[PDB]
């Protein structure tokens, strides 16, 4: 994967210049950034749990999904479908830590579409079941870590749909 | 694998609905031929080899040239090759017998073979015609076996025919 | 089923079915009239057996329907009941074929996951399945009660 | 025996063993009784059966004893009866036991080489367990010959 | 039929071995040039052929 | 990390079916502690022997440190 | 030197024998000896 | 998509061999339902929408599916939802006519899962809506031909899970 | 495993004879009792958690191995000491269901007793807890199959001693 | 697409440079091999639909591919067959004529495994009829001119492998 | 794979006839060819890590693919262009030694294309470099051995085109 | 591991010396010697199965170890049991090929003594059934190749021993 640091060495390595003053900016924009990252990720791995929990009960539940012949249905499948929201979740965090969605497209995106689509699994509720994680983790984490967060999840919905 | 009644299980759990009287018909009908179920499996474990050597012996004469050379039969390494197959064919029939439902005989057997017969240039219409024949031959045993009902015999063997046929019309 | 399992343990070894198996398969065949027999027995009663349980349960455990419950309310009663009627279905299910593998695949796998997430004690609901499985016995015969037993127990051990 | 396989399976899957499997165990227990009828049938007529079989047998193979053959000798031609009767008192076991470990871990697994190694026809060791059924089953009476009947039917299929 | 399709690609199962098969064959499944082994293998076949 | 060092004998029981060319069965390894229950497990449940069994690495009765 | 010239060289031209009807058609190669 | 007729025909073709005596048997035996067949199928075809009225009213209507919010809200959703079920109800005509549900895997059962997905279908509702329209057939037409019928609506409905 | 049925066969294979009057009344008794040990097992497997927290409670609880300085202090090692007693009442179960020690002696003592001995493991404890295992059983099943059982666990008691 | 010449050209415009000395030596290879290549074309659409036939002669004609139930069995099957040769020796030959293969992979080796997989279609079997198309192409138009239609043709074997 | 000697026989049993008359041809060619590819083959094999070197420097050398932004740019991009490079000399010995390319078809062409798009290495950059590479054989053995393993050595280019 | 050559190249390198006289005429020796050498592995490979099977016949066949009660009895242990004899046939020819005995104890002789003991297989008629497969392939492949056989067969069977 790749972090804002690696990303900013890699963009000047693959033409070979040295770090100049342009770089250097964004690597202190991102240390700049890195405290508040930190708190984010700390907040959110407190509360990986309760922000799924609230997600899914905010936008999948009582719906038709986990109703029968929908695909929450089983108690395995609904299992699933709360460890699909951990892994965007988690991700997500990975993601905002890094201060670059590179683990979220090499390891979160590239072929979760194909299985998905395999699978039958629905992809607009998906997207908005990320949706009302976006929201709850904004609501629980503030508007400047909510919305870097949020960027990352819309860059996973992007990515399914 | 599904069976009979796990695949009305499965029907029945997809609308949420309780065991009705038409599923309890069903199941009955199924626990009632049972019997004729494993008479028929107990033949066929009985007479099984001799049943797909008979089975080849019949279907190489009505296609002399799967054992001539280029044929798909030709060594002995090949030959072996094809009563393996014919041999995974009876077994899965009887399988799906007992189980009064060829979801096992889809899951096991048919899912993959256009794909691997193709890989290795097996024919599959002399397969579907070899099945056919271990199918009348099996009918014709447990019509001379004090069987009682027999007609589901020719259902996996049917279905085994349609789903690894070609689609000709 | 029965027949799924002896037949995928036949075809593990990629022998014929063995003997022992198919003496397992009869005498599943032959059960299959009290199976069915029970089965009937409990779908018709699904009504009765679902509100007595409930009633039992919500005596016994009034926390769970106590205001900061998991149960509290009329639309969390009505889905408690829900999902008792849920259990009840699968616990036919099973009886009818002679196993808990129906069970165990739809409403066993992640089921502690999946009641953790929505905040339900699981030991209250393991209580409301043996409940279930009271009211139940109380309506059959003793074989059937033993037989209907096996099943009660099964979910009882998944769930706590 | 069922007890056996169910308690294999149960430490397979890591966990007690289940009501079908509880069920088929109390089955097995039952028909007890006349697996020990088998015993005492098979054990006190083998020997008519045994020579009916062997007679039978090298009656349609006049080869083995017939000269470039295989039991030319007094001491293969007992060696061949003791086949026969080993192969009885192992299909006597297995029906015991219930189900075909027995039968598998004593004179089944490995069998084939078994006889390559001496020399010994697989299908003529396998019409030998033929005639050996086919004379059971008929010195056995209608349902306990179809008891019986699958564990030769069973052995016929691994030799052959 | 079936509802799906795993991708039916090629398969070429050896029919029989010949002396130069053996010795490729092993130098390439041991991520070899091929040494003195194979070479001398491949030397004696050829003027044996 | 905890070590266990474990002999112990486990003969195959499907060679002659599989026709699989032989294993030296035994062996003295040293197994981490956190997969020693699943081998021991394994080893148990395939029919085979533990002859003897150390703890090679990591003090008996150890609270903290333990990797 | 020249005796490489396995490949590069002009390559050996082979015969395949041109497909021709075999025993699934006795019946109707005996059909045609009666119809001469 | 094959019928039983074709469906014989073609297990003999891929064959070669002409009709034997089981073929006609299999011919036979499907002539003999062919009476009731047309019967239910000609009943059906008058009873159209009547039966469409009638399941629409058994399980969408007065529900959070037909109410704001509901993907059968909007008047063109409802539209195209009875259109959805007249397609179900004609297609299950035709697998009744033809003895098998290779018209249903070829025509109805081919890309609907994602379909639906994609345009946010509810499964389960839609699920429901196919078996309030076979219990509403099975009625109008018969034990025998609303079981017949039955069996390719649950074919659609187990497809669609 | 090596069953109790089984055990007779063994016998009679090993000695190259057929099963007698004197191993066929043993076989009769393991008949007869089949029901009983079947009923055990079912009540145990039923039972499973309470007995082992039952025993765990009359036994290690409150004491100097559970305080701190004790082998069962950490929560780790009070997991680990659990997971061992519930294997412990699961092949106690095995060995009752099938009339014999035999997995106890194959799959119980093949290498506890000495990884016991190099984790420092306390044995009097370890039979004590096995002790107060057999006792909850007992009760909770009856005298009648709780000695039968009670049998197996003193079997594993002294293999660990 | 690109031939040699466009090849050469495309190399030189890439690295921004004129047409070098190496380059001039390719182009220069390439035109001493064109009047052989205008030949072997011209050759080939001479008898472009006999050396098919003979290819499928010695390849399909009375064999398993084409007996009832092979993918080759029905008229149309066989028409569909014929088109497929037909393809790949117009393709092998406008291959020749540029001196290169890329044509192949722009026009028929893009998607065609995955056509044949969802055909159904024997990888195996057409591989076999290309490779005597090989030797019936070798015939009529010699032996260097064959050996570069034959590597076409080998090209066009390895894709669809 | 399969050499010149098993698609000899291949060729002799699907025709179902001994090798009369040609098949000795190419056989007593094959085995006449033998000696000399094997003194070339050794000779490769020594000089393995020279014709690497040299065919570098001819090829890749001081180009943009060595300089920065280039698939040769970082350290581990020309390790694994060098092993390649070997990759390619070693099965074009294998295919010399076994008169056949079928060796290069299954273990070299199976996943080419795909490996090298999916990477993004220049397919003209490793075409230019195989070239030098076989030019660079061809000069260290001989005209005659050169020109035996640039036959494999340009299928392998072919393929990559 | 190591055959006369290696030896005899390690017993020089270990004092640092070239090769004397000494090394000198044992490599003559065992270059006289190879011929035989491969001979006799020859005839050995070719008539393999033959030397277990009399080697059996003429040891262990109606014996105690075939009665009931031994190690030999069940069909499962005679083929394990032929199974060991042959790759001891295998390993005592690639001793005899090597010139070398240390192969034994490289691959055969680390566990196979204290294994057996562990399964409590019987040493002595293991070893007598190595003497017996002495003499077959003594007799076999003649005295010349017998005794030198032998000498790595002793080997073994002291090894066992
Ligand atoms: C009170 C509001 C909460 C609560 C506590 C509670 N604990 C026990 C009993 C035990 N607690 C432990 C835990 C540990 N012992 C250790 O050495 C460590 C290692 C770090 C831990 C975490 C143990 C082992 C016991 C059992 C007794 C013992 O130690 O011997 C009880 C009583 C349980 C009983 O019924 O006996 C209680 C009440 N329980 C709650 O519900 C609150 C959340
Ligand atoms: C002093 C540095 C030593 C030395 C240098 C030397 N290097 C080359 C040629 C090359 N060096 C590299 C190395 C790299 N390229 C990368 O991208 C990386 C990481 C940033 C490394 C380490 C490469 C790729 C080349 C190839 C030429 C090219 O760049 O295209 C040479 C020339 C060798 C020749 O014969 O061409 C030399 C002289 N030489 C010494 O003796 C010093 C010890
Ligand atoms: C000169 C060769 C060009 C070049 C090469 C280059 N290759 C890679 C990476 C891989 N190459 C392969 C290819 C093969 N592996 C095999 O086993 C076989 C057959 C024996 C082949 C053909 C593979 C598999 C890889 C990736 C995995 C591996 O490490 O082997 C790279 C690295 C690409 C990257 O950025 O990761 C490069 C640079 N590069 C050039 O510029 C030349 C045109
Ligand atoms: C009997 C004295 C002679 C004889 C007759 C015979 N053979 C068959 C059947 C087969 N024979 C073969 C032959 C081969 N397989 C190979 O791999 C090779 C080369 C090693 C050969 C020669 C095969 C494969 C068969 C089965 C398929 C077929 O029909 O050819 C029969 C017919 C048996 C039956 O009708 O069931 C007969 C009568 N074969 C001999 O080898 C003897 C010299
Ligand atoms: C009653 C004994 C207990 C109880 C019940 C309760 N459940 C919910 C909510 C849900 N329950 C389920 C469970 C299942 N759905 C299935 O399809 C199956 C498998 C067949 C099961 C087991 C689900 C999915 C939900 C979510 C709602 C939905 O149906 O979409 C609640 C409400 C929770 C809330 O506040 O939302 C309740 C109260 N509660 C107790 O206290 C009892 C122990
Ligand atoms: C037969 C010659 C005598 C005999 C032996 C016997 N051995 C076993 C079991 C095993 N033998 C081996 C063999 C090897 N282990 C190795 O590491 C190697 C080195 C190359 C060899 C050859 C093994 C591995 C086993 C265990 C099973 C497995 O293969 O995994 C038995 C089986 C005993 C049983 O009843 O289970 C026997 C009988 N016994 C005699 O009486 C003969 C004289
Ligand atoms: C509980 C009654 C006593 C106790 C337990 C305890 N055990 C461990 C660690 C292990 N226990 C085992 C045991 C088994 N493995 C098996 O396969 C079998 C068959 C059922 C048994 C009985 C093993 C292997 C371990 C190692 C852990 C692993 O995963 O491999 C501990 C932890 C020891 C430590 O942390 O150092 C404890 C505490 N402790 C007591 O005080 C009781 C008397
Ligand atoms: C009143 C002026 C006329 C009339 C009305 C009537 N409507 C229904 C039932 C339904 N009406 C609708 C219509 C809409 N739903 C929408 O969302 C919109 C677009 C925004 C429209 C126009 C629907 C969907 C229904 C279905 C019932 C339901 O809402 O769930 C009825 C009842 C019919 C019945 O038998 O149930 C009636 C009476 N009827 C007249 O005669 C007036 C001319
Ligand atoms: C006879 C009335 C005329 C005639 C016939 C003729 N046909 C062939 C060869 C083939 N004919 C077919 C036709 C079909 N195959 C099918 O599956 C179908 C539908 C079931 C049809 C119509 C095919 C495919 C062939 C190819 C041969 C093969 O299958 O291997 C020939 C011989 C061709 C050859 O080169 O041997 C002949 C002579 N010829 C006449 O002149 C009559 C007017
Ligand atoms: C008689 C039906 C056939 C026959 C017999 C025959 N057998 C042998 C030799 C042996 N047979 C056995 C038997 C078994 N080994 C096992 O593990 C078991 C399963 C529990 C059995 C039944 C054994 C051990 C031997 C060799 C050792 C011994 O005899 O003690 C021979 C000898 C052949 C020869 O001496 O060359 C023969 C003849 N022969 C036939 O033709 C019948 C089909």
């Amino acid at each position: 994967m790749q972090d804002a640091i690696t990303a900013v060495i890699n963009s000047a390595d693959v033409q070979g210049k040295y770090l100049d003053g342009a770089a250097m900016d964004k690597l202190k924009s991102y240390f700049a950034s890195g405290e508040l990252r930190v708190r984010a990720a700390s907040v959110i791995s407190a509360n990986a749990a309760t922000i799924v929990k609230e997600a899914v009960a905010k936008s999948l539940l009582y719906s038709d999904v986990t109703r029968p012949g929908g695909n929450m249905y089983t108690t395995r499948r609904y299992a699933a479908c709360i460890r699909d929201l951990d892994y965007y979740l988690r991700y997500a965090t990975y993601a905002m830590l890094a201060g670059d969605a590179s683990i979220l497209d090499e390891r979160v995106l590239n072929g979760l579409k194909e299985t998905y689509n395999s699978l039958g699994v629905p992809i607009s509720s998906t997207v908005q079941a990320i949706q009302a994680i976006k929201e709850v983790t904004a609501s629980l984490v503030g508007a400047d870590a909510g919305k870097e967060m949020g960027v990352y999840l819309d860059y996973i919905c992007s990515g399914l749909s | 694998m599904r069976d009979a009644v796990t695949t009305l299980i499965k029907n029945y759990d997809l609308t949420g609905r309780y065991l009705d009287r038409n599923a309890m018909d069903e199941l009955k009908a199924y626990f009632e031929s049972g019997s004729a179920r494993i008479a028929a499996a107990a033949m066929i474990n009985a007479n099984s080899a001799t049943i797909v050597k008979r089975a080849a012996a019949q279907l190489f004469e009505e296609i002399p040239e799967l054992i001539r050379p280029s044929g798909n039969a030709y060594t002995t390494r090949r030959f072996s090759a094809c009563l393996r197959d014919m041999d995974y064919y009876l077994r899965y029939a009887s399988y799906a017998l007992i189980a009064a439902d060829n979801n096992v005989l889809d899951e096991r057997v048919l899912q993959g073979l256009r794909e691997t017969y193709n890989s290795l240039g097996v024919p599959i219409g002399p397969t579907v015609r070899g099945i056919q024949i271990m199918k009348e031959m099996i009918e014709a045993m447990a019509e001379d076996s004090s069987l009682n009902s027999t007609d589901f015999i020719a259902s996996p063997f049917d279905h085994m025919t349609r789903e690894l046929s070609e689609l000709s019309v | 089923s029965i027949v799924t399992k002896s037949i995928v343990n036949a075809d593990a070894e990629a022998r014929y079915l063995s003997p022992g198996e198919l003496d397992r398969i009869k005498a599943f065949v032959t059960g299959g009239a009290a199976r069915l027999r029970i089965a009937e027995t409990l779908t018709g009663s699904r009504e009765t057996i679902v509100k007595q349980a409930g009633d039992r349960l919500f005596q016994k455990r009034p926390d769970i329907v106590s205001p900061g419950g998991n149960a509290y309310g009329e639309e969390m009663t009505a889905t408690c009941l829900r999902d008792m009627d849920y259990y009840l279905r699968l616990v036919t299910y099973g009886v009818v074929s002679g196993d808990v593998t129906p069970i165990e695949e739809i409403g066993l796998v992640g089921v502690r996951e999946m009641y953790r997430s929505l905040g339900t004690p699981i030991e209250a609901v393991a209580q409301s399945v043996r409940e279930m499985k009271e009211v139940a016995s109380g309506l059959m015969s003793s074989d059937d009660a033993a037989e209907a037993s096996a099943y009660f127990d099964f979910v009882i051990g998944k769930m706590s | 025996s069922v007890v056996s396989q169910v308690i294999l399976q149960a430490d397979d899957q890591l966990r007690y063993p289940t009501s079908g499997e509880l069920k088929g165990i109390q089955a097995f227990l039952t028909t007890g009784a006349q697996r020990i009828r088998i015993a005492e049938t098979l054990a006190e007529n083998e020997k008519k059966i045994v020579d009916q079989a062997q007679k039978q047998l090298f009656k349609k193979h006049p080869e083995y004893r017939a000269p470039g053959g295989n039991a030319y000798g007094q001491r293969q031609y007992n060696q061949c009866l003791r086949d026969y009767g080993w192969y009885l008192r192992l299909v006597t076991y297995g029906v015991l036991a219930g189900n075909k470990e027995p039968i598998e871990t004593t004179g089944l697994i490995g069998v084939k080489e078994m006889y390559n190694s001496l020399n010994v026809p697989v299908p003529g060791m396998v019409d030998a367990v033929t005639v050996l059924k086919d004379a059971a089953l008929g010195l056995l009476s209608a349902e306990d010959a179809n008891e019986t009947a699958p564990y030769f039917d069973y052995i016929i299929q691994f030799m052959s | 039929s079936v509802k799906a399709s795993g991708g039916s690609s090629l398969a070429r199962p050896q029919l029989y071995q010949t002396v130069p098969v053996s010795a490729i064959s092993q130098a390439e499944q041991q991520d070899r040039f091929l040494e003195g082994s194979e070479l001398n293998e491949l030397t004696a076949y050829f003027q044996s052929g | 990390m905890r070590m266990f060092r474990i002999t112990a004998c486990v003969p195959s029981q499907t060679r002659i079916r599989t026709q699989r060319e032989l294993q030296n069965t035994y062996f003295t390894k040293l197994v981490p502690y956190d997969n020693w229950f699943r081998e021991q497990q394994r080893i148990m449940k395939m029919g085979g022997k533990i002859v003897k069994v150390e703890l090679a690495t990591g003090r008996p009765g150890t609270n903290a440190g333990l990797a | 030197p020249s005796q490489v010239a396995f490949a590069s060289g002009d390559p050996i031209p082979q015969n395949v024998a041109r497909r021709t009807p075999g025993p699934s058609l006795n019946r109707f190669k005996e059909m045609a000896r009666q119809v001469k």
